[PDB]
């Protein structure tokens, strides 16, 4: 798992070692995915992770429907827009969370906005706090270019109920303003935080903390769950 | 078309604050219970004498 | 006689045993016994083994038992608890025949009432819904927020006969419409209340 | 944009609508057993008030 | 050397069993069968709500009964006769 | 007047 | 084993139970079946169904046959058939090819 | 972390709140592929004593005997650990510990136990938390930043002393649609239609009348929110709604049906 995340027979060779760590391999194969999944696009691959046998009692959701989304934005946009669908529609929440990190870089450039409009309800039908935390991280990740307008629009649904869906919110409009101080970051700052909203308090310190691999490397720093690499 | 969306942001706003002190109103019932009494009046630097 | 309520501790039960039994093949109607209260209206509460279904795959004229395995579960669910008494056994959906009448008849040992019919009602679940509305997330509720019988059939039917019945239909109409109105009215009237509320508040908040 | 988050606040008042009346369930598990009783006497203001246990 | 201290040593191991004991409060059901909960009154403490033993037999908890209940969870418990204090000193003994 | 028969 | 079922069939249950975590059994090869026990260490209780024994019927071979065929399925297996009756005609063979003190 | 079938919350549930408090007890059967993700698949509801159950409640004859009957013709697996099914307060475990902790480790370290409440979760969401072996070892899982909601329990000290040998982590759910989807007329003038709104008219012409009074009388000399709403008295006007809500959710609706 480690040596995945240090650096096609690579991507078998992870495949045949990463579909079968569970534990070592989980984490592997998610390193795998995001080195090697540039921006494939091919359903080959793609449904060989979207059915890793339902389970393989993998690190959750296999790291979150890693693979997929991954792989997605490493070849495209527009196919991977697509494909928002299984997760999107699927029934283990996991499924829907991985629909939502890969509804994170289709259709960057702010996007077609019937993409993001749909995203934003199933934003607010999650499940629980997770999924919630996806849909901001998606947020984050595409009003890219054009701004703003965003903290605008994560103005309203910045702070509501579920106390894990505002720290999301943070995170989605955190990377909108990578990048600047302000576009009303600083505005929706200060509020946010000293409250017991422990996960919140968290978001708010790395909001004010805070090119293709440049991408990526925030792209993961959502998934702030699972160990330390990022 | 701005103006009735921030109607519907007062609405939605409105409904929110319902649920704040709600969520934490089942949180906070939690806590304790204050004492009454009548008193002899203070004297000093804060200071009451209660009874 | 009473009919059957129902508790859903024996339908997630049995839907768990047929997530058991569904491997390769095997599409069995599964008999397993019930074991609860049984008197006026119940659901004998609980479940319990099966000693698994197969016959040839159809040739469906031969048995599973013990007797004394009744007596195991049902024996010694009784150090556990003692309020139950076996009438209650099931089986796959849908289709039934002669086989699950021969073990209503043949393996009966008490059951006078056990159908999983004129018993049918699918019940409450009272005084454990906590683990049932913890288990109805995702969609909700509602949304939460949200010859001869055949022959008696149609000798009640047949009314367009407006003379009196229809008089009286439209008068009904009539009079129930009427309410509507007197109150349509005075719920309009407070809402207007709640209107003049809002506006002088607003208008000195000015 | 505009009307992105126009369907953004209709979906949010249904759906806090949802777990408002699911909200106003959850207040229940104060009032459990057991619970002392004690006459009520003056109210004061909202929701506090000086009950006699 | 074994049945002695079977008898009048296996015999005192009830020590131990009797000993995981914790005894139970005692109190006067106000009645009001609140069906699933009871009013009760205990003896030096206040009037309030209890719930019940779940297979008790409530039909006959009148109001003004004694009723045992528990002390950590408190729940009612098996019920109790009405008492009698030392008129056993009184009653039962005199001068005859 | 099932058609006929806003309220919510 | 499963050993099916007044003085032969008395005396050839009655020592075949305790002749051999071999566990015992007793069906018949009746109608509509009767089973009555298990794979079980308790062996005495057979000698219960001889309290209260009545053969007044019919005899069916190869549905006592599933019997033991399933008892003993789901559980070596062995079979044990008696017979004094006349058995009528009709897989029974071909089917458990493939089964094997 | 920790998973669960929900059919183990369901016979939780029951078992525990069908024998309040009395403490009862049971010992539930799963696997284990890591550190702590144990899927629950069936609690096993072990016996009750008179009113006090201890260890002796691990029996021979009834875990073995009937773990070999429900291995048979059910749950082929082996155990997880135990249960406990604290009625009242919550969550904080103190005589358990000595009759829980040393247990663990007799079978292994992946053996979890469970203390849940069957009394103030009336709810649908029912208070569950396993926990650890940290009786010693007070010598690392990112977690997103220590899991959240354990920065929330109910704080109080006898429970965060209890929770430094504790340390819970979740509880995860599954289920399958088909359990979801199966959980989820007339009466006209027998004396019904008439007898209520002969009845509710009545008091729209009363309570009418005292809404009249209410309008009158705190149209002026009116202050502090009609002295907190009449908490006394109550309530008049609010009763006209409800009234009124009662007859249009009835003296329509069926009576549409009747069409």
């Amino acid at each position: 798992h480690g040596g995945s995340l240090g650096l096609q027979d690579v991507y078998d060779l992870l495949k045949t070692n990463l579909y079968q760590d569970d534990a070592v391999t989980g984490e592997a194969a998610g390193l795998a995915l995001g080195l090697v999944m540039l921006g494939s696009k091919n359903a080959q691959a793609i449904e060989d992770m979207v059915g890793y046998a339902q389970e393989t009692q993998h690190e959750k959701i296999l790291r979150g429907l890693a693979v997929g989304i991954a792989l997605v934005m490493y070849g495209r946009m527009e196919e991977a827009d697509a494909l928002i669908e299984s997760l999107c529609r699927d029934k283990d929440p996991i499924l829907r969370r991985s629909g939502m990190y890969t509804v994170a870089m289709a259709y960057c450039g702010s996007g077609n906005n019937k993409a993001i409009r749909r995203l934003l309800h199933v934003a607010v039908s999650d499940v629980n706090d997770d999924v919630r935390r996806a849909a901001v991280e998606s947020l984050g990740f595409i009003l890219f270019r054009t701004p703003e307008q965003c903290p605008s629009v994560v103005s309203l649904l910045s702070e509501s109920y579920n106390p894990h869906v505002r720290y999301g919110a943070a995170m989605a409009l955190g990377i909108c303003c990578a990048g600047t101080g302000n576009k009303e970051a600083i505005n929706l700052l200060e509020p946010m935080t000293n409250d017991p909203v422990n996960y919140v308090r968290q978001g708010a310190l790395i909001a004010s903390a805070l090119h293709m691999p440049s991408v990526v490397g925030v792209l993961v720093f959502t998934q702030f769950w699972f160990w330390f690499p990022l | 078309k701005s103006q009735n969306l921030r109607r519907l942001q007062a609405q939605r706003n409105e409904l929110n604050a319902k649920v704040r002190l709600l969520r934490e109103e089942l949180q906070l019932l939690q806590e304790q219970g204050s004492y009454v009494g009548e008193v002899v009046r203070a004297m000093d630097k804060k200071k009451v004498l209660v009874k | 006689v009473q009919k059957v309520v129902v508790h859903p501790l024996v339908l997630l039960s049995v839907v768990d045993h047929f997530n058991r039994i569904g491997k390769v093949g095997n599409q069995k109607r599964v008999v397993g016994v019930l074991l609860g209260s049984w008197q006026k209206k119940v659901l004998d509460v609980s479940n319990s083994f099966a000693v698994p279904f197969d016959e040839d795959d159809k040739d469906d004229s031969v048995w599973f038992l013990d007797h004394d395995y009744l007596e195991n579960m049902y024996g010694m669910f009784k150090k556990v608890n003692a309020r139950e008494r076996i009438v209650g056994w099931y089986h796959t959906g849908p289709k039934l025949h002669k086989n699950d009448i021969a073990i209503n008849e043949l393996m009966k040992r008490y059951c006078p009432n056990s159908v999983l019919h004129v018993t049918s009602e699918i019940g409450a679940e009272e005084a454990e819904e906590v683990g049932v509305e913890h288990l109805l997330r995702d969609i909700k509720d509602t949304t939460v927020g949200t010859i001869y019988q055949l022959q008696d059939v149609f000798n009640l039917l047949p009314d367009v006969s407006l003379q009196e019945f229809v008089k009286a239909f439209y008068l009904k109409t009539n009079d129930q419409m009427v309410v509507v109105y007197l109150a349509s009215l005075i719920r309009s009237v407070v809402a207007l209340h709640n209107l003049i509320n809002n506006k002088i508040a607003n208008r000195d908040a000015e | 944009f505009l009307e992105v988050q126009e369907e953004y606040i209709k979906d949010e008042q249904k759906n806090l609508k949802k777990e408002f009346l699911h909200a106003q369930e959850e207040v229940k598990r104060i009032q459990s057993i057991p619970l002392v009783i004690g006459q009520f006497l003056e109210a004061v203001d909202q929701n506090t008030a000086i009950v006699g246990s | 050397q074994l049945k002695e201290l079977t008898k009048q040593y296996e015999k005192s191991e009830n020590d131990l069993k009797a000993l995981q004991s914790v005894g139970q409060i005692v109190g006067e059901v106000l009645k009001q069968l609140t069906e699933e909960k009871f009013i009760v009154k205990a003896t030096n403490g206040p009037r309030y709500v209890v719930g019940c033993r779940r297979q008790l037999d409530k039909s006959k908890l009148k109001p003004g009964t004694r009723v045992a209940l528990d002390m950590t969870t408190l729940t009612i418990m098996r019920y109790l006769p009405r008492e009698v204090d030392p008129l056993v000193y009184n009653m039962s003994h005199e001068d005859p | 007047q099932v058609i006929e028969y806003m309220i919510v | 084993t499963m050993v099916c079922v007044l003085q032969a069939q008395q005396d050839a249950v009655n020592i075949v139970c305790h002749s051999k975590e071999n566990n015992v059994g007793l069906i018949t090869l009746a109608n509509d079946c009767e089973v009555l026990t298990t794979l079980t260490p308790d062996t005495g209780r057979i000698l219960s169904k001889l309290h209260t024994v009545q053969p007044k019927g019919k005899i069916t071979f190869c549905t006592g046959i599933r019997v033991a065929h399933l008892a003993l399925k789901h559980r070596k297996m062995r079979i044990i058939a008696f017979v004094g009756s006349p058995v009528e005609d009709n897989k029974l063979a071909k089917r458990l090819k493939k089964e094997k003190g | 972390q920790v998973y669960i079938s929900s059919l183990a919350l369901l016979k939780m549930l029951k078992h525990g709140r069908a024998g309040v408090p009395m403490e009862v007890m049971g010992l539930m059967l799963g696997e284990f592929v890591d550190d702590y993700t144990v899927r629950v698949i069936d609690v096993f509801a072990m016996p009750q004593s008179g009113t006090g159950v201890s260890v002796e409640a691990v029996d021979p004859v009834f875990q073995a005997k009937m773990l070999d009957m429900l291995k048979q013709t059910g749950r082929p697996e082996m155990v997880v650990g135990w249960y406990h099914s604290h009625p009242g307060f919550g969550c904080w475990l103190s005589g358990v510990d000595i009759n829980t902790q040393q247990s663990f480790e007799a079978l292994s370290e992946r053996a979890v136990a469970v203390v849940v409440d069957p009394i103030q979760s009336v709810k649908g969401k029912v208070v569950i938390d396993a926990f650890r072996l940290i009786n010693a070892n007070m010598m690392p899982r990112q977690t997103t930043s220590n899991l959240g909601h354990l920065n929330k329990p109910s704080i109080q000290a006898l429970i965060h002393g209890l929770n430094r040998h504790y340390y819970s982590i979740t509880i995860n759910y599954r289920k399958n649609e088909l359990e979801q989807k199966m959980l989820l007329l007339t009466l006209q003038d027998y004396s019904e239609h008439c007898k209520h709104n002969e009845s509710v008219v009545k008091e729209m012409l009363e309570l009418a009348k005292n809404y009249n009074k209410a309008v009158e009388e705190e149209d002026k000399m009116t202050p502090e929110q009609l002295a907190i709403k009449n908490v006394g008295k109550q309530d008049p006007k609010r009763h006209l709604e409800e009234h009124v809500d009662v007859l249009m959710t009835s003296n329509i609706v069926q009576c549409l049906a009747a069409m």
